[PDB]
């Protein structure tokens, strides 16, 4: 399964969970920006690599990263 | 002379080069009439062609044993004309080529759109800017020499090392 | 059966005027294989002033359809109705275009 | 990661001073820097001497000059060494 | 000369076919009376 | 739950269906309620009728169901649609959306999972952890 | 799932990816899991042990392979008229033609033509006969199970090495200098001149009689005495025909230079003063650090030492004695970077000098060495640079190398890159100008307006070296010069003498064609430099992904964000440098072979005037020699070049195969497995049996590599057939 | 030339480093 990450620099504009395909990120309740939220990644199991959410994520160098690790059913899109 | 080779003017293989370029031409004249379009062009091929073998043959030009004219590029004086002072004239071209082009860089970044000053040109003061460029060494020395051609290291970006 | 057909010379400039090879006919030109011709042969065109008026008759066509595009958008644009007739547009260009051009050529 | 080894003795020889200390001159940490100069002046004589003798080499060629030819790249490092001694209070 | 002609005309593609064929036409007119320049004459 | 007995939107079948794979490694249903009776583009390729009322489709992947979900969400304003997995053994695994709410609003009770607290270029060299597992985050 | 046991992750792949990537990572023992340092060390010794012992077989069954199949003894009678056997050939695909073409080399089997060249070197030092080649293949085969049994045991508890063994790097500096490479050329020397000189001599030496025969009749005494002159005494007449005692000297170390005048290779005594004084200039290097007894050099301090006080350097080289001792990798690149440049140096310096005798008349042996050693080259520089960015990429620890020389090599990267790329422009821009100047000029019928630099530094540097061809009259080539009376009496003749008669690859004479070319090897050089070292630089981020350390070596992209991603990684740098490392290989044997193919047939003057314009090389030595190349079979026969004639299109259809898995790419291919897929689990008859491992697409990564092994096979195989068949019609 | 029995020889200590090389071979595959 492919590993996501979310760093600080988040400032929580929820286009990285919209963009998502696979539903894999979600907001949670933080202090750290204006927003009040921050992204996180309870369901990296579902996760195919895309990064299409690190396409979305608008602040300088990415806030969400996500690093391809081991492949499975799920992560290699297989239909089969 | 150089290296062993001999000068055009006195090489019996850059006659040989010459003769066989002239008959080749007499060849195909030889199947035109006389007053013919073809024939005068011809005619004119071979003027050209013995004009430039006898300038090639009077320039202290050396030639291999092919028959060729050979370059002489080590740095001396005597075909100082062969490599060092056409590549000057290119080095006159190509510095004047750039300054001016870096000169309408500092100018489109005082405008008030400079990617507008960039695909469409300000053409009298491009045309100023070509006329700056006859004296571009002092003055490209002089801008370096104020700190206005180099900037530092801690105001240019970098990657992460 | 011996003059090889060319339509195309060069100027002299840096030698490139060898390439205008003894096509035959008393004439140096770079040889033509477009079968242009050929055409003007089968269409009956004996002379070169035929040729020069069907060249002006060509610049008088790109000038008519040049302006018929400026006229055509610029000036009087047809609607949507009037290109969404599939049935009429078949009919002109089937019995208009092909046949009357056909009819023509035949004539 | 592990431990990288050295030999028992090796110390921290990096210098951004004038000179080196003396320690990278190994054993002749002690010598003076007037014994380095005068050893190198003598080196010089010497090489370029047996040198000299031993250009038009032949098929039988001395052995001493041979050997003392090898003082003519031996002065370089003395010198350096009388340098570096000179400056370090020696 | 209308002005946004001219704006037209100084654009990047324009400007750069007309300048690299003035070019190219200083190239073809010097080669065409001082041709066959394989070196500087001394 | 995951009600079985909701009647399916009328299709005439395709070549783009599921395989062997979703009755033996895990299969995906997607529930949802229409307003009216209309035509949609399936995620395999192929266009069906949705019914009126509520309708259970069956995918092999999770992702052909999130975009049919985009795709009703976006074309017929329909936001009430719920994603199960579902394994041989029975066992349906509710998915989306997870707590009721969608992702992209926030809910009390979500926890951050993966969230690291420092920017992204204080991340380590691999040198500090090479031959040890300590994380490259820190 | 089990085959990938040192990956847990890739173990659980349910695809076909499963199988390339586990033999793709097998041997990257770093990256498995739970790997520790010193378990890591032991593996790559017993690794070692085993490669040692894949040589020690290869070369034991070329060995054996002549002792059974070959001609040898036939050979050393007749070297120049007598064509050297390789192997034999069984294929039973043949038909009766192909076993009557085949049928070579005073053989009655179908027999393939060694381009190997182990019969000049076998025969140069010393063996005549089949019965030494197979006793010397057995002893290699005993000395493989040796070291096989050495890669055991040293596996085995109670003899694994620890950390501090393999990281003692004065120990073994002594040992491998003084030792491996200092004992083995004083050993050499002395297989040369106690039975490789006999033997040359036509005198027998062996195992049964080297202790009665002495090398020289005065014996050692000259050399305990200190008159070692008497052994430069009496040298090998020009007279002497190799390996017969008939104008034969008694001299066994000589500095005479140039060449045997029979042979046309270096002296057999020059060669053993040569390995002698290698020895001894290698075991008073060997004595240099301190290993146990107080005396000698520490490798630390003379790092840490060599600071430059201006401060241009920074720190220096501090830190660099524990980064280098620390990282495989960055020693891999450093000793890969050096066997790459001495096996250039092999190849130049074989061709230029060469020591086996007769093998500068076989012409096909001598191009098969060239180009074979320069493809190596390539192959070990490229690795060089590639192990040096995975040193980057894993090793680097920025912390423990502040201001040092590798940090600013980091800080000044871009201006690296940046001035390498305008030199690679600037080289590009103007040969390609120039070639296509000389091309337009020749092609308009005027090529006396052709641009012809004379390439006066290197004839400068022939005439330096003696060569009288040019008229420089400077250094050796000046009867007057320092130079020139202090070598007069040692080396001189000789080497004037070879340097000076065209009949040799001695300092060949050169003209605007070798201008140019050279001029397009510097070109292609730096241009591979500069894709190389922009790789090696930015392994560790950039502009548009500045955490490429946290991604690895090597890694399919960053996705389509921020402009698109493709091959941003380090790896993908090595991909696209092996195409112009392909590329620069593949001018330097096209330029060697067409010379030398013209000063063999005494047309010299065809490569003077055709290689100053492309056109000239694509007719006169791609078209003209293709001809016996694509003749090796037709419809009215076939010949002995009828393989090759196979081969050569063999290259032109995988080279071609290799494209496709670099022009097209992976999702189309994805989507046809899936349609596959659905066809197999459809189809009635078939669908009872079904795979294991679920058809997928070959990854980015993979699939870039497959297209390089394809695209490289077809390179090496291409040029391969071409050449060896070209020389073969040609001049055997 | 070369007789059967040296081939034979030179086959049997083929299989002895055949031999030798599966015990390394096992040995690093731990
Ligand atoms: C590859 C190295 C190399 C380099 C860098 C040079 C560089 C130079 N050579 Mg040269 N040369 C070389 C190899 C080289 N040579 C070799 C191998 C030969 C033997 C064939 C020669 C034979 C040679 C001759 C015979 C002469 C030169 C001269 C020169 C100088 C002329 C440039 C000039 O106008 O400066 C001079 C002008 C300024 C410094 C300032 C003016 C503004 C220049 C310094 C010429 C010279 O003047 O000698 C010093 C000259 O007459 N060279
Ligand atoms: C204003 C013009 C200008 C100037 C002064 C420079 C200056 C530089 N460039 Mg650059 N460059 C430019 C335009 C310019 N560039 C453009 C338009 C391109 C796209 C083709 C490039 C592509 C480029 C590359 C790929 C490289 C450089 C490099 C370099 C450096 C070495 C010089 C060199 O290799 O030149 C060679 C220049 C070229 C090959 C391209 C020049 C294109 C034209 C001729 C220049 C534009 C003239 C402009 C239209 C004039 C309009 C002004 C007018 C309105 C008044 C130097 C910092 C090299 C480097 O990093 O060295 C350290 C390098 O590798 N440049
Ligand atoms: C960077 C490479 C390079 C260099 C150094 C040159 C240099 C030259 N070329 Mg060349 N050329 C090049 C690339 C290059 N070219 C390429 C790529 C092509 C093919 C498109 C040509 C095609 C070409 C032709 C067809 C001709 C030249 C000519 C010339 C000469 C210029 C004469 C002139 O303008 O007088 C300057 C005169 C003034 C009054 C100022 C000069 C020796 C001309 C010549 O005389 O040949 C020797 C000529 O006829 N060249
Ligand atoms: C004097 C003692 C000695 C000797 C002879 C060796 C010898 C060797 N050690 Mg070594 N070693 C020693 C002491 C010694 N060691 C000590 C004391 C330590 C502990 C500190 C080590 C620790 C050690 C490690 C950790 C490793 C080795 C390895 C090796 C092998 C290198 C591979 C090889 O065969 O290259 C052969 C090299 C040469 C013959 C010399 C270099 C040749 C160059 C390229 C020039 C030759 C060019 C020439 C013209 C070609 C002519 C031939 C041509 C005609 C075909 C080699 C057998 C490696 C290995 O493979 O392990 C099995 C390895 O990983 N050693
Ligand atoms: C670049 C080459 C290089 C350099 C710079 C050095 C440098 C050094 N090596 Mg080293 N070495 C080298 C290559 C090199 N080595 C190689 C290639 C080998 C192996 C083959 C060795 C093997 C080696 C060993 C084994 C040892 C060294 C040691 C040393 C250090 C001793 C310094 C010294 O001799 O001062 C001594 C000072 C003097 C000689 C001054 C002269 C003394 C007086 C003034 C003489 C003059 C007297 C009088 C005026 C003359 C007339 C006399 C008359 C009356 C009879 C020194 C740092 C030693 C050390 O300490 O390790 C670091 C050591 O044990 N080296
Ligand atoms: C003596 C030379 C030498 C040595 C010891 C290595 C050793 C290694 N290389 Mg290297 N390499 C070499 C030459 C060498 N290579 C050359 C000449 C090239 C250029 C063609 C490369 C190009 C190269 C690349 C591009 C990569 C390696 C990688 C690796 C590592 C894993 C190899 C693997 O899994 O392949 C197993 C192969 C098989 C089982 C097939 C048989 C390993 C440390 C890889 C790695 O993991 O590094 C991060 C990697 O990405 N090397
Ligand atoms: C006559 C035929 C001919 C032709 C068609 C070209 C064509 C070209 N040359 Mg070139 N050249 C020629 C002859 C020719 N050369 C000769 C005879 C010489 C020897 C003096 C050179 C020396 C030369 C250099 C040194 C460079 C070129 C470059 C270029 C390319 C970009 C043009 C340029 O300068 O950008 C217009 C100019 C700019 C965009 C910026 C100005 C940069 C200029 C080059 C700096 C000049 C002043 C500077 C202080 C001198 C530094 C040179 C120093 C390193 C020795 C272009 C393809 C450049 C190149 O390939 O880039 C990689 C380049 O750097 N040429
Ligand atoms: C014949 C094929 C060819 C050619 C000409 C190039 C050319 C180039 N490659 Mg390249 N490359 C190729 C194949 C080729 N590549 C292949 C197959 C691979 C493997 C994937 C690579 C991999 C590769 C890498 C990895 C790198 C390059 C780089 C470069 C550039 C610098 C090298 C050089 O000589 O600069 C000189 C440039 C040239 C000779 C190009 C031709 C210039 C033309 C002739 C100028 C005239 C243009 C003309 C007027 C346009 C008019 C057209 C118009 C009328 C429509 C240059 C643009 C490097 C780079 O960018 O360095 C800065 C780099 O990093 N290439
Ligand atoms: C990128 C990567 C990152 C980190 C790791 C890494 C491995 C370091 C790196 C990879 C790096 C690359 C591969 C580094 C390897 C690089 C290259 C191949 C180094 C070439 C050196 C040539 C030397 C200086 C000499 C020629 C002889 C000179 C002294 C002679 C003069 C004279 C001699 C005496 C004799 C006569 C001739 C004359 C001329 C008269
Ligand atoms: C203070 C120390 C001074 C120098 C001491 C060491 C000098 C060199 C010693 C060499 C080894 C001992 O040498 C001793 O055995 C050698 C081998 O049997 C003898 O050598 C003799 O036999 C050799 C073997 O057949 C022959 O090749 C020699 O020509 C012959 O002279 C030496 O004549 C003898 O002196
Ligand atoms: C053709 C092609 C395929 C199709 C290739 C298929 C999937 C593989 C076919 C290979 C068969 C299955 C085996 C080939 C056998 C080899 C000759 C040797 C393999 C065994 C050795 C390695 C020991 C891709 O999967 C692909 C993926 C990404 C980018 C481009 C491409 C691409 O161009
Ligand atoms: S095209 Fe391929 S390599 Fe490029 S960004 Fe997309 S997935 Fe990555």
């Amino acid at each position: 399964s492919h590993s996501v990450k979310v760093y600080d620099t988040c400032i929580g504009c929820t286009q990285c969970v919209r963009a998502c395909p696979c539903d894999v990120l979600e907001m949670v309740s933080w202090d750290g920006c204006k927003a009040g939220q921050i992204a996180s990644a309870p369901r990296t199991e579902d996760c195919i690599g895309c990064k299409r959410c690190e396409t979305a994520c608008p602040t300088d160098f990415l806030s969400v990263r996500v690093y391809l690790g081991g492949e499975t059913t799920r992560s290699m899109g297989l239909a089969y | 002379d150089v290296a062993g080779l001999t000068p055009c003017g006195e090489s019996k293989e850059f006659a040989r080069r010459l003769d066989g370029s002239v008959k080749k031409l007499q060849t195909r004249l030889k199947k035109y009439e006389a007053g013919t379009p073809p024939a005068l062009a011809l005619q004119k091929q071979i003027d050209k062609t013995k004009n430039r073998f006898d300038r090639y043959g009077k320039a202290g030009l050396l030639c291999g044993t092919d028959g060729l004219p050979h370059l002489i590029a080590d740095g001396r004086w005597s075909h100082s004309g062969e490599f060092v002072i056409p590549g000057l004239f290119f080095l006159y071209v190509a510095g004047w080529i750039g300054w001016v082009g870096r000169s309408y860089v500092l100018f489109a970044r005082t405008a008030d759109k400079p990617t507008e000053k960039e695909i469409i040109i300000d053409v009298p003061v491009a045309l100023s800017f070509v006329s700056t460029g006859f004296i571009w060494p002092f003055s490209a020395f002089k801008e370096f020499t104020s700190g206005n051609l180099i900037v530092p290291a801690d105001e240019i970006t970098v990657s992460p090392r | 059966t011996a003059v090889k057909p060319s339509a195309q010379v060069v100027w002299p400039i840096v030698g490139q005027e060898i390439l205008n090879g003894d096509v035959g006919g008393g004439f140096q030109g770079v040889q033509v294989t477009s079968g242009f011709f050929q055409i003007w042969r089968a269409s009956g065109i004996t002379s070169e002033v035929e040729l020069y008026w069907c060249a002006l008759a060509g610049l008088l066509m790109s000038g008519l359809m040049i302006f018929a595009g400026w006229f055509h958008y610029h000036k009087a644009a047809p609607k949507l109705e009037w290109f969404q007739n599939a049935e009429s547009m078949l009919n002109h260009h089937l019995s208009g275009l092909l046949g009357l051009g056909c009819l023509s050529w035949a004539g | 990661y592990s431990p990288v080894p050295s030999p028992e003795g090796t110390k921290e020889v990096y210098w951004e001073t004038k000179a080196p200390s003396s320690d990278v001159l190994g054993i002749g940490a002690g010598v003076s820097s007037g014994n380095f100069a005068a050893s190198s002046v003598v080196a010089l004589m010497i090489g370029g001497f047996c040198t000299g003798q031993v250009i038009p080499l032949t098929s039988d060629p001395n052995p001493l000059f041979l050997i003392g030819s090898f003082l003519l790249p031996y002065s370089w490092a003395l010198h350096v060494a009388a340098w570096i001694q000179k400056n370090n209070g020696k | 000369m209308d002005s946004n002609f001219l704006k037209y005309l100084s654009t990047a593609p324009v400007l750069f076919t007309v300048w690299l064929s003035f070019t190219a036409s200083f190239i073809i007119e010097a080669n065409r009376f001082f041709p066959d320049m394989l070196y500087f004459p001394m | 739950t995951l009600n079985l007995q909701i009647p399916s939107p009328t299709f005439e079948g395709s070549t783009g269906g599921w395989l062997r794979a979703a009755e033996v490694e895990e299969k995906y249903a997607i529930t949802w309620t229409s307003p009216k009776e209309q035509v949609f583009e399936m995620p395999t390729g192929g266009a069906a009728i949705m019914r009126q009322g509520e309708n259970l489709l069956y995918l092999a992947r999770k992702e052909q169901c999130l975009a049919l979900a985009t795709q009703v969400k976006n074309s017929f304003k329909i936001t009430d649609y719920k994603v199960y997995r579902i394994f041989p053994s029975g066992e349906v695994q509710y998915l989306h959306p997870k707590d009721g709410v969608f992702p992209e609003k926030v809910n009390a009770g979500r926890v951050g999972v993966g969230n690291v607290s420092h920017s992204i270029g204080k991340n380590l060299n691999p040198a500090q952890i090479k031959f040890t597992s300590k994380s490259f985050n820190g | 799932t089990k085959f990938p046991k040192f990956s847990q992750a890739l173990a659980q792949d349910p695809a076909t990816r499963r199988i390339w990537y586990g033999l793709a990572t097998a041997h990257d023992l770093e990256s498995h899991d739970g790997m520790t340092e010193e378990n890591l060390y032991q593996k790559i010794f017993a690794s070692h042990f085993g490669h040692l012992a894949v040589i020690f077989l290869w070369t034991s069954g070329n060995l054996f392979h002549l002792a059974w199949q070959g001609n040898f003894e036939q050979w050393v009678l007749n070297p120049l008229k007598v064509k050297p056997i390789a192997h034999a050939i069984w294929d039973p695909h043949f038909g009766q033609p192909a076993v009557k073409a085949f049928t070579k080399g005073g053989v009655s089997y179908p027999v393939n033509i060694a381009t190997s060249g182990v019969y000049h070197w076998w025969y140069t030092i010393g063996m005549r006969s089949n019965t030494d080649l197979y006793a010397g293949s057995l002893f290699l085969l005993f000395l493989a199970g040796v070291f096989l049994f050495a890669g055991w045991l040293h596996l085995q508890p109670k003899f694994r090495p620890g950390l501090s063994w393999f990281k003692n790097n004065e120990s073994r500096l002594n040992h491998h200098l003084s030792g491996l490479f200092g004992f083995s050329s004083l050993a050499w020397s002395a297989h040369l001149i106690h039975v490789a000189i006999p033997e040359a001599r036509g005198q027998h030496v062996g195992w049964d009689n080297f202790t009665k025969v002495a090398p020289h009749p005065a014996g050692l005494q000259p050399f305990f005495s200190g008159n070692w002159g008497v052994y430069a005494a009496a040298p090998d007449t020009t007279n002497h025909i190799f390996g017969t005692s008939e104008g034969a000297g008694t001299a066994i170390l000589t500095f005479l230079g140039g060449f045997h005048p029979q042979t046309q290779a270096l002296w057999l005594t020059d060669i053993a003063h040569h390995h002698l004084a290698i020895g001894v200039v290698f075991i008073f290097a060997g004595h240099m650090y301190r290993t146990n007894w107080g005396i000698g050099h520490s490798l630390k301090e003379i790092l840490d030492a060599h600071r430059p006080p201006g401060g241009r350097l920074g720190a220096g080289h501090k830190g660099i004695f524990e980064t280098l001792t620390n990282s495989l990798h960055f020693q891999l690149g450093l000793a890969l970077a050096s066997l790459g440049v001495i096996t250039s140096l092999v190849a130049q310096h074989m061709y230029a000098l060469p020591s086996y005798a007769f093998i500068a008349k076989d012409y096909v042996t001598q191009s098969a060495l060239y180009t074979h050693h320069q493809y190596i080259a390539g192959f070990l520089m490229v690795g060089a640079f590639a192990h040096g960015a995975i040193f980057f990429v894993r090793d680097y620890d920025p912390e423990q190398n502040k201001n040092n020389v590798l940090a600013r090599i980091l800080d000044h990267k871009e201006a690296i890159i940046s001035h390498l790329s305008w030199v690679s422009l600037f080289l590009g821009f103007h040969t390609l100008g120039i070639y296509v100047h000389n091309d337009v000029v020749v092609a308009f019928g005027t090529p006396e307006k052709q641009i012809l630099v004379e390439p006066v530094f290197a004839q400068w540097i022939q005439a330096s070296s003696g060569k009288a061809l040019y008229g420089f009259d400077v250094f050796l080539s000046s009867s007057n010069s320092v130079a020139t009376n202090a070598s007069s009496n040692i080396w001189l003749p000789g080497w004037l003498e070879a340097i000076n008669s065209g009949k040799n690859s001695l300092f060949l004479p050169i003209g605007p064609g070798d201008f140019l070319i050279h001029h397009a090897i510097a070109l292609a050089l730096h241009t591979t430099t500069l894709i190389l070292v922009k790789g090696a630089l930015d392994a560790r981020g950039s502009k548009l992904m500045p955490d490429k350390k946290d991604f690895g070596y090597s890694f399919p992209c960053d996705g389509p964000g921020r402009g698109g991603t493709c091959d941003i990684s380090a790896w993908d740098a090595f991909y696209l440098s092996m195409f112009w490392m392909l590329n620069t290989i593949g001018w330097v044997t096209f330029y060697w072979h067409w010379k030398h193919v013209t000063i063999w047939q005494g047309n010299a003057g065809q490569f003077n005037e055709s290689s100053t314009y492309i056109m000239g090389w694509l007719r006169d030595y791609l078209w003209l020699n293709s001809s016996p190349l694509i003749n090796g079979y037709n419809p009215f026969g076939m010949n002995s070049l009828s393989v090759w004639s196979w081969m050569f299109l063999f290259g032109h259809l995988i080279w071609a195969t290799g494209f496709m898995f670099l022009i097209s790419w992976r999702g189309y291919w994805q989507e046809l497995i899936e349609t596959l897929v659905w066809a197999h689990e459809r189809t009635p008859l078939a669908n009872l049996v079904r795979w294991k491992d679920k058809p997928v697409a070959l990854s980015i990564v993979q699939a870039r590599l497959v297209g390089l092994i394809h695209f490289t096979a077809g390179y090496i195989f291409t040029y391969a057939a071409f050449v060896i068949a070209s020389t073969t019609g040609k001049f055997g | 030339m070369i007789s059967d029995t040296q081939i034979f020889i030179a086959l049997i200590l083929a299989l002895v480093s055949l031999v030798l090389a599966i015990r390394l071979g096992r040995a690093l595959y731990q």
